């Protein structure tokens, strides 16, 4: 019995236009987790973007994103969704779903999705 | 006298009785949870407990019978959450409306960690640990993050992967316990109320043949008061360490004869602790009585807490000389009095046990903590009075449930539950 | 690890003053730096303290009135105390801890007195 997270919305969109991102959880109570989006950008280290706590009372975004952004689950379609508006070229990278927080980030990540602004 | 107070889920987030908590073991990682203030250092969070464990852990699954139940989708939705919240309060209630389990909550919610731990030297508090003290946030959830340490006592939880498996918890430091070295701290507890536990061992049994045995399944405040009864040791660092017991022989009371935890066989209580030596009971005791020396060792030479301003070192000192009941001097300096340590000793020890208790509450249990594991029911509805409620349990006069504990009967009140398969 | 506080007070209610902590070695990791006061023949009270995160704290008494700062490339703790009242009368001393284990070092004090 293992984890899956499959995540999709990607590609280029113009700058700055909006996307939403989403991803599927499979293989665990999905409700009870705290979920963060991370990117990889070309040449950057890993950088925390967003998480949201079991119930989505908590929200936490990265000062980089923090008025273009918003994160949201759906515990009942077991779904996480980040919405990407007013996207900068700053935004292109590869976009990874896993759980835990910005301060303890848990072992289990998504395949991955690319946007390109 | 103790106050059970009231709330729906949904209710807002007012920092007084509902706050977004940073439980002890989730400390500086920003995980806070909406928690429920049942009572004055007493805390409930509708929430799995997941510390520890693999999330796939809560998703195991396959004709046989499991002593394990596993179901993922537990607490998965706010209606979920609010009926685990009020099934709280009413047990709550439960244990609340006889003197004895009153006086219960009325150590625990009074049993206050010191503020400390092994690991602060003689000379200081220090709140600043996760066994004194939760992280909440005090900012809108909407805002930057800015949060305020607060004391605690008891902070309850719904069940981890294995839904039966209620367990009291204790926070571990380098390999060292605050609850287990007379300091106290912070406790926690993973409970499910309604897939309780059965069981067969009564000595009505004893003679009995095969097809002739009796079953009942638990009441889940005396399921709930046994796991309090582990928060108290704990608050007065007291709670046994590992120490495995095993039996030299099967007695008549017991039904397996497999090593139990020291810890578990006190707060049982009946004859339970007749198996345990003189001797290894002995220097249990010797080992308490050295702890809370080294308490009352601090007490005299504490000077300042380096955590928190507003902290009167005068009123805590004296605290903490009501809660372990020592001694004071002319110097103002604190003692022990060993006569005056026995009854403290004696009344945690053996004051409150899951067998007193029972018979008080006129409750069925086993007869024994040695008894086998057999599969757990599921309650349909706690929270329906005519099944169970806060002064008699299922064993309802009304009902004509009362006369031998049939509403804990199997074979007699089998509209109170259904088999978990 | 020394610590040696310095700035003495005869100043009038409500007037201000700045105390200022001398450190023998780096204080930006510390798991403690605070600022402690004790009047004439009664009990140590934390005034202000500052975490190894730098999470800083206030007795409710002063709060509004003092302000801790901290600079690390001079390894120095200030106290900026404002509108003192009569009431701060004190020797005010400067402790820091190493770890959570290491015990307090303290300064020798300096005095501050509030017509
Ligand atoms: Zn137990």
């Amino acid at each position: 019995s293992q984890v899956q997270l499959v995540e999709s919305g990607g590609g280029l969109v113009q700058p700055g236009g909006s996307l939403r991102l989403s991803c599927a959880a499979s293989g665990f109570p999905f409700h009870a987790y705290y979920m963060s989006w991370v990117r990889q950008a070309p040449g950057k280290g890993l950088e925390w973007v967003s998480h949201i706590g079991n119930g989505g009372i908590i929200t936490r975004y990265a000062d980089s994103v923090k008025g273009r952004f918003t994160i949201s689950r759906d515990n009942a379609k077991n779904t996480l969704y980040l919405q990407m508006t007013n996207l900068k070229p700053e935004d292109t990278a590869l976009y990874y779903c896993t759980l835990g927080t910005r301060d303890d980030l848990g072992p289990e990540r998504g395949q991955g999705t690319q946007v390109t602004v | 006298p103790v106050t059970i107070n009231n709330f729906n889920y949904n209710d807002p987030i007012d920092n007084n009785n509902i706050i977004m908590m940073e439980p002890p073991f989730a400390r500086g990682t920003g995980r806070y949870y909406k928690a429920f203030k049942i009572t004055d250092r007493i805390w409930i969070i509708p929430e799995r407990y997941t510390f520890g464990y693999k999330p796939e852990d809560f998703n195991k699954s396959s004709n046989r019978d499991v002593c394990e139940y596993y179901d993922p989708d537990y607490l998965n939705t706010n209606d979920k959450k609010n009926i685990f919240l009020q099934t709280m309060i009413k047990l709550f209630n439960r244990i609340k409306s006889k003197p004895l389990g009153e006086k219960l909550l009325e150590m625990i919610i009074n049993g206050i960690p010191y503020l400390g731990d092994r690991r602060v030297p003689l000379e200081e508090f220090n709140t600043n640990i996760a066994s004194v003290t939760v992280n909440k946030l005090i900012s809108n959830p909407g805002e930057v993050e800015r949060k305020k340490g607060i004391f605690a006592n008891l902070i309850i939880f719904g069940p981890g992967p294995v839904l039966n498996e209620n367990e009291t918890i204790d926070i571990g430091i380098q390999n060292h316990f605050a609850s287990r070295e007379g300091f106290g701290g912070i406790m926690q507890m993973k409970f499910c109320p309604e897939y309780v536990s059965v069981f067969n061992n009564v000595q009505e049994n004893k003679g009995a043949s095969i097809f002739n045995r009796r079953g009942y399944f638990s009441d889940p405040a005396l399921i709930l008061m046994h796991e309090l009864i582990h928060v108290l040791h704990g608050l007065y660092g007291i709670k046994v360490d590992d120490l495995p017991i095993v039996p030299n022989e099967k007695k008549f009371f017991m039904q397996s004869t497999d090593a139990i935890q020291a810890e578990e066989l006190y707060t049982f209580g009946g004859q339970d602790p007749s198996i345990i030596t003189p001797s290894t009971d002995k220097s249990i005791y010797d080992k308490v009585l050295q702890n809370f020396r080294g308490i009352v060792d601090r007490l005299n030479k504490v000077l300042v807490c380096i955590s928190d301003p507003n902290i009167n070192i005068n009123i805590y000192k004296n605290k903490f000389k009501d809660k372990y009941k020592f001694v004071e001097d002319s110097e103002g300096k604190y003692s022990i009095d060993v006569e005056s340590f026995d009854k403290l000793y004696k009344s945690l020890m053996f004051g409150f046990t899951e067998t007193n208790i029972a018979e008080n509450y006129k409750i069925k249990t086993r007869a024994s903590y040695f008894s086998d594991s057999l599969p757990p029911v599921k309650i349909k509805n706690l929270l329906d009075n005519e099944i169970y409620t806060i002064e008699e349990g299922f064993n309802i006069s009304d009902k004509d449930m009362e006369k031998e504990y049939r509403g804990q009967n199997k074979a007699i009140n089998k509209q109170a539950y259904e088999e978990i398969s | 690890v020394q610590l040696v506080e310095s700035g003495g007070g005869l100043v009038q209610s409500g007037g201000s003053l700045r105390l200022s902590c001398a450190a023998s070695g780096s204080i930006d990791s510390l798991y403690h730096m605070g600022w402690y006061r004790q009047a004439p023949g009664k009990e140590r009270e934390l005034v202000a303290r500052v975490q190894d995160g730098g999470s800083t704290a206030y007795k409710d008494s002063v709060k509004g009135r003092f302000t801790i700062s901290r600079d690390f490339s001079r390894s120095t703790m200030y106290l900026q105390m404002n509108s003192l009242k009569p009431e701060d009368t004190a020797i005010y001393y400067c402790a820091a801890k190493s770890t959570i284990s290491t015990p307090l070092s303290w300064g020798q004090g300096t005095q501050v007195t509030v017509s």
